RNA sequence: UAAUUGCGAUAACGAACGAGACCUUAACCUACUAAAUAGUGGUGCUAGCAUUUGCUGGUUAUCCACUUCUUAGAGGGACUAUCGGUUUCAAGCCGAUGGAAGUUUGAGGCAAUAACAGGUCUGUGAUGCCCUUAGACGUUCUGGGCCGCACGCGCGCUACACUGACGGAGCCAGCGAGUCUAACCUUGGCCGAGAGGUCUUGGUAAUCUUGUGAAACUCCGUCGUGCUGGGGAUAGAGCAUUGUAAUUAUUGCUCUUCAACGAGGAAUUCCUAGUAAGCGCAAGUCAUCAGCUUGCGUUGAUUACGUCCCUGCCCUUUGUACACACC
């Protein structure tokens, strides 16, 4: 075997989990290049870790990122987390502590909550409106 | 609001007057020792009482 | 109904010489310019793009954008 | 449900649940301690069911 | 037989709720206090908690 | 597409089947100002007569024209479905017609005062001036008539 | 035109019957040793910079 | 290198794979093209008119080559959108069977997919052949 | 600026822009600065972003909205009129257009250019309905600069939207337009006028 | 303070119900126990592309290993913690750091005393009294009616388009539910434009339907401001489905007909963060029928973080000839 972590990210209900083993230096998602991700606008948004650290860091190592669950914009911000905590995940146990700490540092610094799972989720809907807050509506009379 | 019930300053109160000697300005401690000295039915009850117990540590220790 | 729906060869002389000074270019500014509709300026923008004056600087549907040759 | 019998109120609603948990152990052993340990281990409430076989 | 786990679990409870009716009806001058229905092999056991035994 | 040019060769507005056209629309849509021909009958048609939709009810050769009237009073000579066709099974002879422009109006009124002439609580009520597919009165519809 | 720039330092509180208004304590930056009181429509906190339009008039109780 | 249909933006390969299946010649279009509708959920038939039926041959390739097997039916909930009820809500409706099954059928007989065991459709080794080859093709044009 | 390439490889612009300087879709975050005191502190630039997308946490406390990118503020209120509430997606896209159109006009940093209207639109002074005895008069108040900065970006984008209503411009024109009158304040932008006229009752009733 | 929540003042001291605690659910455990009904890495068997290793798939057992993701048992974790402002340096409040989490952590369950001639005899084989009881007000069968249409009021659904409709293409959820002495959820394969039909099939279910490939949404085109290709009422004709039965049209589909509505007077409802709004789905109901409800996730703002002006209500003080208590 090979040195390697696996990690995750989620936003909303998007799990999205990553396998980082040592290699040649592949960023996949699913199955294709993280090139291709599409919302597009939001393309940048994933490729954000990748050079807030330095795009080289990734010439030692392969990444592979697969998402379940969530919507469009949800797995946009799962995988981009599960990406970068991945990235700080392999130094932590290979490479050495200076160099983890430096990474979370320029990831918290700007950050996005790339190492910080979101903590939001949706409120339940009371009986009365068709919203969880939203009441319905009344005339009097 | 974060206003302590009065179970909670009452119960403070009694420990800081016979186990001032143990206890210190550290919830963690004051937690531990709830647990071998009291018999608190809820954990977040004992974190309440202790965590107040503390802060009145750490205020008698200034008058 | 109100014109700017076919060519009117004079219309093509007119969009060949007044296409300079236009910093933008794109469906709404050829109609604004008291002519084609939004089906024939696409074309329009579709053809003067064959050769010249205009510089593709922005993508896609409903938004283009264009500039002047250099 | 709605709370009320009848309709009069506002529209309270009251939602109820029962709790299902399932778990599956499996043994490998002769006939006799499946015998002697599925006629005890009884418990009123637990259902238990003792399946067989590879298929 | 062969019925979902879901409508068993429910089954066996309206089985309790019109057992402990019957019971409340048919033995409350021996002050029926209330039921427990045990299932094993062979039998299936029904005991009657109440006041007054020697009625029942 | 492409930069077009012709010369004076389409003149704008075009008389067929008794209705008028404007030129300057996307003769798909042209045909539609017609009664009876909607929006795939339409598409169907000119698919079928070999035109391109591409062009405006403007050009188009007076050929395709003539032959884009055949096609619609004749579909099911050239392989429309007839499922495709309005006024199916007729309700005496049992042919398939699609009845088009001003002759929509007499079937309508044909097909109205058979319900009449029969009694039938449709004619009934399309005689009374009501909502006959069943819709409840009390509220719904009020400026009306 | 004259711009005079004012630095809240101090908010006193809510005015205006519905209450939304402010009243703050405001030490204009060209030439400070000396206070004015205006009223606010936004929400305000302590070092903000107020754009008063005219320098000298100050206002206090509000309806 | 080495390449997959992965490797390729989802529009450029099927635009691709489309003009391609078009050159080709060899097909099998029905018939009833141009005068149907491909979802009762819809209003006009496809604007491509003379086409679109490769468009989804190839959408329909592309989309059995990324997974184990798929039939008719998933291909119809796939194909299918939202159906204006008109003044009442929309709805989810599923698109034509008829459509999607000789899709199926006309890119079996061209050896592209084949029935599958489990069920459904599974890509054939003459496929992955031909998709690879062609999405290969996609990233070339970029160079 | 170094190229390096690994097995799935990463574009030119891509990797050369990225590595390089932090700038926008791509444009400078360094430069533009707030031609106006006040507002600083409240008009954000720096730190920089690539997108106005955000699953920000500006709402939870009292002024943390100050520090939301100002960029994402104008694509925010962007997406609003019942229809295209969420649909922050269309909003993004449309401003990245509505920066290249700008950017087109007149050079300039069109995100500085942003900041110009934003600073130009919002009104010193406003006036607030006083009782006073039933008949009400008007109390000139001075207004913050948060809700001089908020009151702009809603009505730069509302009368961009009254005028991208019912007319061949699209969005991102009207947009880019508004702020391009409003960048020098030119009175032939909806947000021009209805600043001017705040302060003009504001001082008539002082 | 959200709280008779507390501090404090104190002829009171110290307490109990109720609030809090408690319970449930959503958040955090590379720590613990495990999993062919959950999934991951390795290995074989194997396809495709490049070939220099490589990249992308197939294979309910061909084996080995793991438990990060998933599942739920047992724990842990937060006590508004650390620091600093403010306050009678009191209870507390505010800011910064940290943190899965710092608005009662978010959201609910529960919830004292007392009152109402609130509603329910049309849920009950709960019931007093009255009425009726064979030309029945019992019950059943046939058919009609609850849908009837000058019009007033309330909840709503769809829209007036270009942040749009249409058409290709991209393609992502979570809460659920499903067949025994029966016909429920249904993949797949053919046939059919569709709606549907038909032959088989898995599932009493983390195993099959189902990754519920949902819809907004994203992308490339067509349309080009024209009651327009916005809008889809009204109506004609034809095809199907549930049911013994569809006429006063159960629903579904296809063509055609192409209304009002160009942002809505005076008025008035709901709402402070994953909330509002936009979006669809599942469940109830259900032979057939959702423009309803109950939950669910998707996309995700603007604006306060205040006040007593409007309204509503609690609290004292005060008057009382009321106490069946201003009906
Ligand atoms: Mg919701
Ligand atoms: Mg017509
Ligand atoms: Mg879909
Ligand atoms: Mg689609
Ligand atoms: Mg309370
Ligand atoms: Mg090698
Ligand atoms: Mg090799
Ligand atoms: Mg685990
Ligand atoms: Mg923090
Ligand atoms: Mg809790
Ligand atoms: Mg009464
Ligand atoms: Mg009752
Ligand atoms: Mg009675
Ligand atoms: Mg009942
Ligand atoms: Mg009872
Ligand atoms: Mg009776
Ligand atoms: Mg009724
Ligand atoms: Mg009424
Ligand atoms: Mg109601
Ligand atoms: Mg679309
Ligand atoms: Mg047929
Ligand atoms: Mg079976
Ligand atoms: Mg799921
Ligand atoms: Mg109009
Ligand atoms: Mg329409
Ligand atoms: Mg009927
Ligand atoms: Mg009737
Ligand atoms: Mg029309
Ligand atoms: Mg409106
Ligand atoms: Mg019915
Ligand atoms: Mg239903
Ligand atoms: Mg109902
Ligand atoms: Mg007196
Ligand atoms: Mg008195």
């Amino acid at each position: 075997a090979v040195p390697s972590v696996q990690t995750f990210g989620k936003k909303k209900s998007a799990t999205a989990v990553a396998h980082v083993k040592a290699g040649k230096g592949l960023i996949k998602v699913n199955g294709s290049p993280i090139t291709l991700v599409e919302p597009e606008i939001l393309r940048f948004k994933v490729y954000e870790p990748l050079l807030l650290v330095g795009l080289d860091k990734f010439s030692n190592i392969d990444i592979r990122v697969r998402v379940t669950g969530g919507g469009h914009v949800s797995q946009v911000y799962a995988i981009r987390q599960a990406i970068a905590k991945g990235l700080v995940a392999y130094h932590q146990k290979y490479v050495d502590e200076q160099s983890k700490n430096e990474l979370k540092k320029a990831f918290t610094s700007y950050d996005r909550t790339l190492l910080i799972a979101d903590s939001r989720r949706p409120e339940p809907k009371k009986f009365g409106g068709k919203g969880a807050r939203s009441r319905f509506q009344k005339s009097y009379r | 609001g974060r206003v302590r019930t009065k179970t909670v300053k009452r119960a403070s109160k009694a420990l800081i007057e016979r186990y001032y000697p143990k206890l210190t300005l550290d919830f963690q401690t004051n937690k531990r020792l709830c647990d071998e000295i009291a018999t608190i039915q809820s954990k977040r009850l004992r974190n309440k009482i202790a965590g107040y117990t503390t802060h009145l540590m750490k205020r008698i220790q200034k008058g | 109904a109100q014109h700017a729906v076919i060519l009117d060869q004079e219309k093509y002389d007119r969009i060949l010489k007044e296409v300079p000074t236009y910093r933008y270019v794109s469906v709404s500014v050829l109609v604004d310019r008291l002519k084609i509709g939004g089906s024939l300026a696409r074309i329009a923008l579709r053809h003067l793009e064959k050769e010249g004056i205009i510089k593709p600087i922005s993508k896609h549907s409903k938004q283009a954008i264009y500039t002047r040759a250099t | 449900t709605r709370k009320t019998p009848n309709g009069e109120g506002s529209k309270t609603w009251e939602t109820y649940e029962m709790r299902i948990h399932k778990r599956y152990i499996d043994l490998e052993a002769p006939v006799q301690i499946v015998k002697r340990i599925t006629q005890i281990t009884i418990e009123p409430g637990v259902d238990v069911e003792v399946v067989v076989a590879s298929n | 037989a062969l019925i979902s786990k879901k409508r068993k679990l429910v089954a066996d409870g309206v089985f309790y709720a019109e057992l402990n009716e019957f019971f409340t009806r048919e033995l409350a001058e021996e002050g029926y206090s209330g039921v427990e229905v045990r299932v094993t092999p062979t039998k299936t056991e029904v005991i009657i908690r109440a006041t007054r035994t020697q009625d029942v | 597409s492409l930069v077009v040019q012709e010369q004076g060769s389409f003149q704008h507005i075009l008389r067929l089947l008794n209705t008028n056209v404007d030129g300057n629309i996307k003769i798909v849509y042209a045909l539609t100002t017609i009664k009876g021909v909607g929006r795939r009958y339409s598409n169907l048609v000119c698919k079928k007569a070999d035109v391109d939709l591409h062009k405006r009810a403007g050009e188009l050769t007076q050929e395709e024209l003539e032959r884009i009237v055949q096609i619609m009073q004749n579909p099911t000579h050239y392989k429309i479905p007839a499922w495709f066709l309005n006024r199916q099974n007729d309700i005496t002879d049992g042919k398939d017609y699609h009845t088009l422009a001003n002759n929509v109006e007499s079937k309508l009124r044909d097909d109205l005062e058979r319900l009449k002439k029969i009694r039938a609580h449709r004619g009934i009520r399309h005689f009374w001036g009501l909502r006959v597919r069943g819709q409840h009165t009390k509220t719904t519809g009020r400026r009306r008539a | 035109t004259p711009v005079t720039l004012a630095k809240v330092i101090k908010v006193l509180g809510r005015t205006g019957s519905r209450g939304g208004v402010t009243q703050v304590r405001v030490e204009f930056l060209e030439d400070t040793s000396r206070t004015i009181v205006r009223n606010v429509k936004g929400p305000v906190r302590e070092n903000d910079i107020l754009v008063l339009m005219e320098s000298e008039r100050e206002a206090r109780r509000l309806r | 290198p080495g390449v997959s249909v992965r490797d390729v933006a989802a529009q450029d390969f099927i635009n691709a794979y489309a003009s391609f299946l078009q050159r080709q010649g060899k097909l099998e279009v029905p018939g009833y093209v141009d005068i149907v509708k491909t979802s009762s959920g819809n209003e006009m038939p496809p604007q491509d008119a003379e086409g679109w039926f490769y468009k989804r041959a190839a959408s329909v390739a592309r989309h059995i080559y990324m997974r184990k097997q798929v039939g008719v039916g998933k291909l119809n909930k796939l194909y299918g959108g939202a159906k204006s009820r008109g003044v009442r809500p929309y709805k989810h409706i599923d698109a034509s069977g008829s459509i999607n099954r000789k899709v199926l059928q006309a890119l079996e007989k061209i050896g592209i997919v084949e029935i599958s065991p489990k069920g459904g459709r599974r890509i054939s080794e003459n496929g992955q052949r031909d998709l690879d080859r062609i999405a290969a093709q996609t990233l070339e044009e970029d160079e | 600026f170094t190229p390096v390439v690994l097995a799935t490889p990463i574009p030119e612009e891509v990797q050369q822009a990225q590595t390089e300087i932090k700038l926008f879709n791509k444009w400078s975050f360094e430069e533009v600065e707030v031609k106006d005191a006040s507002l600083v502190d409240y008009v954000q630039v720096r730190q920089p972003i690539f997108v106005a997308h955000t699953a920000g946490r500006y709402a939870n406390k009292r002024f943390r909205k100050a520090q939301c990118p100002i960029i994402e503020r104008l694509t925010n209120s962007l997406m609003m009129n019942g229809r295209n509430n969420g649909k922050k997606l269309k909003a993004v896209r449309i401003i990245k257009h509505t920066l290249d159109i700008i950017n087109v006009l007149t050079d300039q940093n069109p995100i500085q250019v942003v900041v110009d209207a934003i600073t130009n639109t919002g009104p010193r002074e406003d006036t607030t309905r006083v009782g006073g005895g039933g008949a009400a008069r008007r109390q000139a108040v001075d207004v913050s600069p948060l809700r001089r900065v908020n009151q702009a970006i809603a009505l730069l984008t509302i009368g961009a939207r009254e005028a991208a209503f019912r007319n061949i411009k699209t969005i991102a024109e009207t947009l880019a337009e508004e702020l391009i009158n409003a960048a020098k304040g030119s009175s032939t932008s909806y947000a021009i006028k209805k600043k001017d006229e705040l302060e003009r009752v504001a001082k008539s009733n002082r």
